C-alpha cells in the first residue's frame, strides 16, 4: 500500500513565526505518524509543492466558511466534510500517480491558539481499513 | 457565526480535539 502523505495545513496563524512553529509541530506529528506506517510495511510518498498549495488553499477556504456555523456541532461536520472531499481527492491524484498500486491518504491539519499549536491526523478510508 | 475574534481557531481547535477523541484521530500539541 503506498500511503501519500500530504503537507501539514496550518491554518490562522498570527505571524510568520507562529506558521512556521505550526508548521514544524505538524511536520513531527507527521514524521512520528509515517514512521509507525512504515512499521506496519507501508511505503509513504509525499504530493508535489504545487498540489500541497492547492490543498492548502482549498481546505483553508472550506474551514474559513464553516466557521459561519451556528453551533461547534455544524462547524465539526462541515469541516469533516472538507477533510473527507480533501482525503478523497488527494487518493485519486496519487492513484494516477501510483496506478500500479492501491493508495491511502493521510491529512495534517494545524492550527495556532492562545499561543499553542494543535494538530491533528486524518487518514482516509482505505488507509482506515488496512489498518484494521 | 464566527463574530469574536478567537472564535475561528477556537472551534477549530475544538474541532480537532473532538476528531482526535470521539474519532481517533492522533493530535499532538505544545
Amino acid at each position: 500500500l503506498i500511503v501519500a502523505v500530504a503537507s501539514p495545513v496550518v491554518v490562522a496563524a498570527h505571524s510568520p513565526e507562529d506558521e512556521e512553529r505550526a508548521e514544524k509541530e505538524a511536520e513531527r506529528l507527521r514524521r512520528r505518524f509515517a514512521e509507525e506506517l512504515r512499521k506496519k510495511g507501508f511505503e509513504v510518498v509525499e504530493l508535489d509543492e504545487e498540489t500541497d498549495e492547492e490543498l492548502r488553499r482549498w481546505l483553508t477556504k472550506a474551514i474559513r466558511e464553516a466557521t459561519q456555523a451556528p453551533t461547534q456541532e455544524e462547524f465539526n461536520q462541515a469541516v469533516a466534510e472538507a477533510i473527507e472531499k480533501a482525503l478523497e481527492r488527494i487518493e485519486e491524484i496519487a492513484r494516477r500517480r501510483h496506478p500500479d498500486r492501491e493508495v491511502a491518504a493521510v491529512l495534517t491539519v494545524a492550527v495556532v491558539h492562545d499561543g499553542e499549536v494543535i494538530a491533528t491526523i486524518f487518514a482516509s478510508p482505505r488507509l482506515r481499513e488496512a489498518l484494521k | 457565526k464566527c463574530n469574536t475574534a478567537t472564535c475561528a481557531t477556537q472551534r477549530l481547535a475544538n474541532f480537532l480535539v473532538h476528531s482526535s477523541n470521539n474519532f481517533g484521530a492522533i493530535l499532538s500539541s505544545t
